[PDB]
């Protein structure tokens, strides 16, 4: 497992492989915004 | 941003909008690869947080860690994990240099300038310039080629590398004599892929891996070096097409083609992807289910187990016999000079090649897609699929469709160097100029 | 001193968070790279001490 | 005429007999004017190699005005095979009379028309005016780069 | 002579093909 | 069956050199108009 | 009949969207891709009537053929086994 | 004539978590199963039957399913 | 106003959201 | 001019009745040879021990198979994944007993296959035309070179490729279906979706323009828009056309992506046992009947 | 459950920062 000094932040790795999958939904919702201009 | 009026490109063709702003391309291919780097520091972070020493790294869905492993940290005598901190601390160095690279693409983004060959020439191109491309090539084979030294350098110099084929089981040996011979570096390319033969699928001895970067990085540096101080000869003008969406397509092909061979090789070769950490291929599966058979049917000539090859070898009987040309450590003492020694397979079968033979027999590459390990009409009883599996599965899907992707951007290329990506001429069009067919 | 540790790396976390919610929002803005050219500077510099911060002490952990 | 109903034809997209007299026409209209275009040159040539050098030259520019339009060659050349040799006649009859820029124009234009035999143009004695005008050595780097940077590793090793 | 009609039926299709390939009207 | 083998061999070498000497025969595109 | 009908569906999406005219009149060049699959496949439509009449006929044809089938199947009336090769 | 504004994301704030309230105590409250006649977990297998049940029956299916479904 | 349009969309919209709790509540439960 | 000169002008010339590009230099004797080798083989072969346990397999025409049952059967087992050429076979009557024509068939047809995508190529370059029919085509070859090569690779020999006939498709179909499960799987379910829709688009598009036939794509849309309720979807003829290609080439490429995946040992869902009761006695679904299905299959596809 | 509890709102609080930037950029009146 991790080290027990970074134990208590095991459930923020858990959520952090997640975020490059949203960076094209980002770009997706600033066209959105923009309207597709 | 900009609009289709003023590019001519739909939302859903933007970033082609990038393809004359230096200073714009430049950023979005930084914010990318601090995307790379941040999946893998996120993704060994949480492999790691995910892991039990104890169990074998193949019994739980781990893919990086294998890597790590086998580059040599942490690893004992026949895959026992001494620590765990290298992977940690690798795994949160990619992610401070995913911060650092994601800071710089997004500057570089929307901050810097448009275009970059006016207050910058150093970093200035014109993708039909013809030297500067060259520049940058022979700059970036400079890089590879380093980074290939580097891999050696730390196979040569430091704590080592795993090698499998150590006697009693793998261990962390450092090598020192690594095969520089061309001959045998370069049988493996010219090698056939059926059959016994598996190009360089086939390497077997480490020696052979670390010789092989040697003369692969040193190829690179000389090769960097040229193309720096060179522009193309005549003929390489008049044979290729020099714009941004050729360089794509030729550097697609050759990803595609590169994903095949890393699919081929995951899912054959047992060296460069330790067993001990990917688990068994199916070939090993196969052979260790028939080894086991024979050796508890034993302690219970052919043994009902032996059978002749086509060519006249020793070899597991049953269907196994399609996966005769596998080749492994816990197997290789027990093989003569024909085929496998009967006297050798009767006698000196030392305990750890059985226990390894039979952990390998029960974790076969099968499994689905719910993560139901077994065959096919099994029960839900144990939830396993092979890293080897997945590996070889994801990099194929992706290697055929970069392969697609250089098939579109090659002919796009091709068009829009001639004068067709917008249509026919719809006044002077070729076939209007041609005799009618017969 | 896991504890001073722990907190160190909640303070990285947040500032972190700043950081990646206001960069974009001041880069974008129409002379945004002006009025604060040193002050995010600053706050990047910041972070940077963080993480040594957080590195030392894992020596004395 | 028929170009009425072949456009007729074009408008609702149905091929047929209408098109195939159109294309006919527009192959042998394309092959007898390649001829012509052929014996222009040969005239042109051989009243040019016995002085006459205006004459020929006013003859290959009327060769060169006479080009088919969206030319595409069996061997994806885009234009016509004589164009390359005309344009070259060009330049070199032009920088025969003086009138160095518009010579070397013309050369930069058969040499962006094809025409990889850099080495006729360097070795070329009707071209010596040419010479004289460094806008030609420009223009012959700007399509003929040699290979290797001689200076700067001269420059690498010296250090 | 079963696989005898089957040739032959095999063949006149291909020929109908080839036929049909290369004595096709002209439009 | 050497000789078939060789025969092959002769046949594949000639069609594939065929091959790229036509592909390296061909100039590069090139617009005409700009 | 399906797979005629997707390999219609595929072929003729294709054609149209690489034939197309730079820009009542058409959109696309009938002839261009008129030649193109004639030299290619060895023959090549020519009406688009008959072309879009033939993308109707296919499946419908091979739907009612598949109905047939299925109603002979409801009486046990099957196609089951060659008695000479039994 | 599309008309997103302010008045309907209030006026239809109200009624859709009241339908979605009353789904979830339609399920919570048991009603599904008593309605439906779906078996309860524990349930399916009844003290006198221990397989799964058989209808073999056309007039009589309502009251041997009433036997045989343990009420 | 009770048009057409409403109608339909109310007939299709209703039993949706009733579904979609009643298929929440079954995620709630065991199994 | 030379000899070569005619000889190049004569290959890349657009008047030849079918056009022979520098693809087609590959591509014609490949196939040639792929066809005359089938046919012959077909006609007339030898018996195949495709399971190498001296239990031979005729597919032959000659040997009692009418059209429906011929094939040519697979390469042996004891070959596994060995080229097997026509000159290391110990005899030729050796080289047919282990199915060697298989091999030939197979290698030489997937050239001519890729040869023939990079023919359309150049002929669409030679017309002035946007080259992306190859794009298009791409599906079908994938799917061929994964139901042919891509599968044996995984597997680890060569028969298990699809055999060369009607009863031997059905057979690996059947068989593959027992082994892994392709009805349960994403992959397939959108090839099949691929399909439907390839056949429902063809029949919609052929209907509609047929039928706004003048003595106008107006009155079309504004048919089909009052129809399915779509008034906001396919005003444009470009974008329909290109839905149309889209639609099917996508569904083929994911049931080839997923056919090379099973091909590595990545079968479909596996919803056995997963409803329970109170105490822990299962409760069947149609799940349940079909693995008692692809139960029996394999049961009885195995031989010893 | 504590670490779920932390986890979600972890979650929530990392997936609400792009759309609360491109907001921010979009009522300000930034380059978007
Ligand atoms: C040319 C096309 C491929 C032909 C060869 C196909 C093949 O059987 O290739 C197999 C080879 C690997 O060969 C294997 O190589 C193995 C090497 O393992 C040996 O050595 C290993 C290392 O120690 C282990 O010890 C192992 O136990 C031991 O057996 C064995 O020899 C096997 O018998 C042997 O089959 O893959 C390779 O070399 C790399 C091949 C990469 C391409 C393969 C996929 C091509 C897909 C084309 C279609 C894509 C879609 C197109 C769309 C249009
Ligand atoms: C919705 C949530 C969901 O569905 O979540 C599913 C998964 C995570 O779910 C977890 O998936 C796990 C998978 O088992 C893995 O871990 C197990 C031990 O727990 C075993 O080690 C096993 O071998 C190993 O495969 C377990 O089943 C867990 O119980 C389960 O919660 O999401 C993920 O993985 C996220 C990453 C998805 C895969 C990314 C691409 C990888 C390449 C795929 C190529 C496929 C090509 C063919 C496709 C057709
Ligand atoms: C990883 C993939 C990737 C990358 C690197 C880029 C990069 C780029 N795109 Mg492309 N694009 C992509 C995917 C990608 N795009 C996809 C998938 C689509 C389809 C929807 C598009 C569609 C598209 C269009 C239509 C256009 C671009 C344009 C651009 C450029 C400027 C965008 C801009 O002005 O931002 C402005 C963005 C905002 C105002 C809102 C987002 C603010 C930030 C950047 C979001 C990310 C913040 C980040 C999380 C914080 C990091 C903190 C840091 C300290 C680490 C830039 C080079 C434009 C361009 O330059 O063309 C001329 C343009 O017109 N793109
Ligand atoms: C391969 C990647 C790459 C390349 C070619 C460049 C190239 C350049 N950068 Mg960038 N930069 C990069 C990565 C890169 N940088 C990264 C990763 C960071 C984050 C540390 C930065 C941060 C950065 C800043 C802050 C500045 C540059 C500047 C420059 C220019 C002068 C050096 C030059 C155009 C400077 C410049 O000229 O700005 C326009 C400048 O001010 N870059
Ligand atoms: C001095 C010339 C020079 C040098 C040294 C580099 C070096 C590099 N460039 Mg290149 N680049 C240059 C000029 C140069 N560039 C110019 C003039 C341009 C045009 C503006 C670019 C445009 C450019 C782009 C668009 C990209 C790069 C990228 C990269 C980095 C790739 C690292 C990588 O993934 O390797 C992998 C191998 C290793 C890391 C092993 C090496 C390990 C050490 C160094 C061994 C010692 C590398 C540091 C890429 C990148 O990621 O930048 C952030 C990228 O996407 N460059
Ligand atoms: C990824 C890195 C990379 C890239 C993109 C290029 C790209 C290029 N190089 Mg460079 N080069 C590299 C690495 C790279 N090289 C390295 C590492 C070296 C050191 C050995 C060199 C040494 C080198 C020299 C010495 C020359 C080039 C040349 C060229 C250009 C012609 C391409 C070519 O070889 O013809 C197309 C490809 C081939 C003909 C394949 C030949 C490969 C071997 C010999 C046989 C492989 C057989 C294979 C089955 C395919 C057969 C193809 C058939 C035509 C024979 C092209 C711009 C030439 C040029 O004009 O630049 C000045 C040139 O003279 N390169
Ligand atoms: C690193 C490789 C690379 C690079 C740099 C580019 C760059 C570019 N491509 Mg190319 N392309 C590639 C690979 C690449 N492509 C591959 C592999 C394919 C085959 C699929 C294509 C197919 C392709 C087409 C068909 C087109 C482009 C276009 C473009 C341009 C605009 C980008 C775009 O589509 O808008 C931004 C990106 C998007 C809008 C895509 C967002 C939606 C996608 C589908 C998300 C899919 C995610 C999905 C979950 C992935 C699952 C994979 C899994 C199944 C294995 C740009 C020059 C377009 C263009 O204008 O050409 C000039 C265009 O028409 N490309
Ligand atoms: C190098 C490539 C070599 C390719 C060789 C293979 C080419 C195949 C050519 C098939 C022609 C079929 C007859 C067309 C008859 C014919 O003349 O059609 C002509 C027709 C064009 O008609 P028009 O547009 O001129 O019609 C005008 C109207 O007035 C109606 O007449 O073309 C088509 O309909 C396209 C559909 C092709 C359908 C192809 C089906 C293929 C079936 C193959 C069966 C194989 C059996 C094998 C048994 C062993
Ligand atoms: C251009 C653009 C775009 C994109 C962009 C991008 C993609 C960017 C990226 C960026 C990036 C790529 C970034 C990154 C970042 C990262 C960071 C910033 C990190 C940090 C880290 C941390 C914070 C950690 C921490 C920790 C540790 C150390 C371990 C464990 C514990 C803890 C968790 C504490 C789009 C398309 C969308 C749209 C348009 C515009
Ligand atoms: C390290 C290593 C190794 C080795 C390595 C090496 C040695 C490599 C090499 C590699 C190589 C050495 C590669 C090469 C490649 C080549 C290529 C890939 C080519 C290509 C070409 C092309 C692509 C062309 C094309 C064309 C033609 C044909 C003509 C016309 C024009 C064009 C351009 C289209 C070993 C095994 C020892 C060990 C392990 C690992
Ligand atoms: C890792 C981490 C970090 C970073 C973070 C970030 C940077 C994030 C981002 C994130 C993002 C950036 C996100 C985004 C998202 C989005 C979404 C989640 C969406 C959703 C939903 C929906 C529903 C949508 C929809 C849509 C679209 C958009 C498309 C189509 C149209 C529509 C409208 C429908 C830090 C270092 C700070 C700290 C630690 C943790
Ligand atoms: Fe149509």
């Amino acid at each position: 497992k991790l080290p027990e000094a970074y134990a208590p932040f095991a459930p923020i790795v858990d959520v952090l492989p997640v975020i490059p999958v949203f960076f094209i939904l980002l770009a997706f919702v600033w066209q959105a915004a923009v309207s597709f201009r | 941003g900009r609009d289709q009026e003023t590019t001519g490109f739909a939302w859903w063709s933007g970033n082609a909008r990038l393809i004359n702003l230096s200073g714009k391309l430049l950023g979005a291919h930084v914010a990318h690869a601090g995307l790379i780097v941040f999946w893998a520091g996120a993704m060994n972070l949480f492999e790691v947080s995910h892991f039990v020493p104890e169990k074998p790294m193949y019994e739980q869905g781990l893919i990086l860690l294998p890597h790590i492993a086998t580059l040599g940290y942490g690893v004992g005598p026949g895959g026992e994990i001494i620590d765990t901190f290298p992977y940690f601390v690798s795994g949160v160095l990619h992610l401070i240099s995913s911060a650092v690279l994601g800071f710089g693409g997004v500057y570089h983004s929307l901050i810097g300038p448009e275009t970059l060959e006016e207050s910058y020439p150093f970093f200035g191109y014109v993708w039909k310039d013809k030297n500067k491309m060259t520049n940058i090539l022979g700059y970036h084979l400079i890089m590879l080629g380093l980074g290939a030294w580097l891999l050696v350098w730390k196979a040569m110099y430091f704590g080592g590398v795993y090698d499998t084929w150590a006697p009693g089981g793998g261990d962390v040996r450092v090598i020192t004599n690594p095969t520089t011979n061309a001959a045998v570096i370069f049988g493996y390319l010219v090698k056939s892929p059926f059959g016994g033969d598996g190009w360089i699928c086939s390497v077997d001895n480490m020696e052979d891996i670390i010789g092989g970067h040697i003369w692969i990085g040193t190829l690179e540096i000389l090769g960097g070096i040229w193309h720096i101080y060179t522009t193309p000869w005549p003929w390489a003008r008049r044979a290729f097409v020099w714009s941004g969406e050729a360089y794509l397509s030729y550097s697609l092909g050759a990803i595609g083609v590169m994903g095949f061979i890393a699919c081929c090789m995951s899912w054959f070769n047992n060296t460069a992807y330790p067993s001990e950490f990917y688990g068994p291929t199916g070939p090993e599966a196969s052979q260790s289910q028939a080894f086991t058979f024979l050796v508890r049917d034993q302690r219970l000539g052919l043994g009902k187990y032996l059978m002749r090859s086509p060519t006249g070898e020793i070899i597991f009987g049953g269907e196994t016999m399609r996966f005769w040309d596998f080749r492994g450590p816990w197997l290789e003492p027990l093989r003569g000079p024909n085929g496998l020694d009967l006297n050798k397979l009767k006698n000196d079968i030392q305990p750890w090649q059985e226990r390894r033979a039979a952990e390998y027999m029960t974790h076969a590459p099968l499994g689905s897609l719910n993560s139901v390990g077994g065959v096919a009409t099994e029960i839900n009883a144990v939830n396993f699929v092979s890293p080897r599996s997945w590996l070889a599965c994801s990099h194929f899907c992706l290697g055929f469709f970069f392969f697609i992707g250089h098939l579109w951007h090659a002919g796009r290329a091709r068009a829009a160097a001639a004068g067709f990506e917008k249509g026919i001429d719809r006044f002077d069009e070729p076939v209007l100029s041609m005799r009618p067919l017969d | 001193m896991t504890s001073i540790l722990q907190v160190a790396l909640l303070a990285l976390i947040f500032v972190s968070f700043a950081l990646v919610v206001g960069v974009p929002v001041v880069f974008a803005t129409p002379n945004g790279w002006t009025d604060n050219k040193g002050a995010v500077f600053s706050g990047l510099s910041l972070w940077l001490l963080l993480v040594f911060v957080v590195g030392i002490l894992n020596s004395f952990v | 005429a028929a170009e009425k109903q072949w456009k007729k034809e074009r408008a609702g997209g149905n091929y047929g007999a209408g098109t195939k007299e159109i294309q006919a026409r527009n192959y042998v209209q394309r092959k007898e004017n390649e001829r012509k275009r052929r014996e222009m040159f040969d005239d042109a040539l051989a009243k040019f190699k016995e002085n006459d050098i205006q004459g020929a030259l006013v003859e290959f520019e009327n060769i060169i005005a006479m080009e088919p339009r969206n030319f595409v060659g069996d061997n994806f050349s885009r234009n016509t095979p004589i164009y390359k040799v005309t344009q070259y006649n060009i330049a070199c009859c032009y920088s025969m009379l003086d009138q160095v820029e518009e010579a070397i124009k013309s050369l930069d234009a058969a040499m962006l028309s094809g025409f990889d035999n850099y080495d006729q143009i360097r070795r070329d004695k009707n071209l010596s005016k040419a010479r004289a005008n460094p806008k030609f050595q420009a223009v012959l780097d700007k399509y003929d780069e040699p290979v290797v940077n001689w200076n700067a590793v001269k420059a690498t090793f010296g250090a | 002579m079963e696989a005898l009609v089957y040739t032959f039926l095999l063949v006149g299709t291909l020929g109908i093909i080839f036929f049909s390939i290369f004595f096709r009207d002209p439009p | 069956m050497l000789t078939l083998k060789i025969f092959v061999y002769t046949v594949v070498t000639f069609f594939v050199c065929l091959f790229i000497f036509g592909f390296l025969s061909n100039d590069p595109a090139r617009n005409p108009g700009k | 009949g399906v797979l005629g009908a997707a390999l219609l569906c595929a072929i003729h999406g294709a054609t149209v969207e690489n034939t197309l005219f730079e820009d009542a009149e058409e959109t696309y060049s009938m002839v261009t891709a008129n030649r193109f699959w004639s030299q290619i496949f060895g023959v090549a439509f020519s009406n688009k009537r008959w072309l879009h009449f033939f993308m109707l006929l296919v499946p419908v044809t091979g739907l009612w053929m598949s109905a047939i089938g299925v109603v002979g199947l409801a009486l046990n009336l099957r196609a089951y086994d060659f008695v000479s090769q039994e | 004539d599309i008309l997103t504004s302010i008045r309907y994301w209030v006026i239809h704030s109200i009624t859709v978590p009241a339908l979605f309230i009353a789904g979830w105590l339609f399920v919570s409250t048991g009603l599904a199963y008593d309605v439906f006649g779906t078996p309860r977990p524990n349930e399916y297998f009844t003290e006198d039957r221990q397989e799964a049940p058989l209808i073999t029956d056309r007039f009589n299916a309502l009251e041997q399913v009433k036997k045989l479904s343990g009420n | 106003i009770f048009t057409v349009r409403w109608l339909a969309i109310h007939g299709i919209a209703v039993p949706t959201i009733f579904f979609l709790g009643a298929i929440t509540a079954m995620q709630f439960i065991q199994r | 001019s030379s000899l070569w000169a005619r000889f190049c002008e004569w290959i890349t010339s657009t008047e030849n009745r079918l056009y022979i590009g520098w693809f087609g230099v590959i591509m014609i004797p490949c196939l040639l040879t792929a066809t005359s080798v089938f046919i012959i083989a077909f006609i007339a072969a030898p018996p195949v021990d495709i399971d190498g346990i001296r239990e031979p397999v005729s597919g032959s025409l000659l040997y009692g198979n009418n059209i429906i049952t011929g094939a040519v059967i697979p390469t042996s087992n004891a070959i596994g994944l060995h080229f097997y050429p026509i000159w290391e076979a110990a005899s030729l009557d050796e080289w047919l007993y282990n199915g060697g024509p298989y091999q030939l068939i197979v290698c030489h047809f997937l050239l001519g296959v890729y040869c023939y995508m990079g023919r359309e190529w150049e002929l669409s370059f030679r017309l002035g035309m946007r080259p992306w029919i190859a794009v298009a085509y791409s599906a079908p070859v994938a799917a061929a070179s994964a139901v042919f090569l891509v599968y044996p690779i995984g597997q680890g020999s060569f028969s298990d490729g699809m055999p060369l006939g009607i009863s031997g498709t059905f057979n690996f179909m059947i068989v593959f279906q027992a082994e892994h499960n392709i009805l349960m799987h994403p992959f397939h379910m959108l090839g099949v979706a691929g399909v439907f829709g390839g056949s429902l688009f063809s029949a919609m598009h052929g209907s509609l323009v047929t039928s706004s036939l003048i003595r106008n794509i107006v009155a079309a849309h504004g048919y089909f828009g009052r129809l399915i309720f779509q008034y906001a979807s396919f005003n444009n003829s470009r974008s329909l056309h290109f839905f149309l290609a889209a639609w099917p080439v996508i569904g083929i490429w994911f049931t080839a992506l997923g056919l090379s995946t099973m091909a590595f040992n990545l079968n479909g869902f596996n919803f056995n046992q997963s409803v329970v009761d109170s105490q822990g006695r299962v409760l069947n679904t149609w799940a349940d009947i079909i693995n008692r299905a692809n139960l029996g299959m394999e049961v009885m596809h195995e031989r010893n | 459950n504590i670490e779920l509890a932390l986890t979600l709102v972890s979650l929530v609080l990392v997936v609400s920062a792009g759309p609360l930037v491109v907001v921010l950029l979009s009522a300000r009146g930034g380059n978007l």
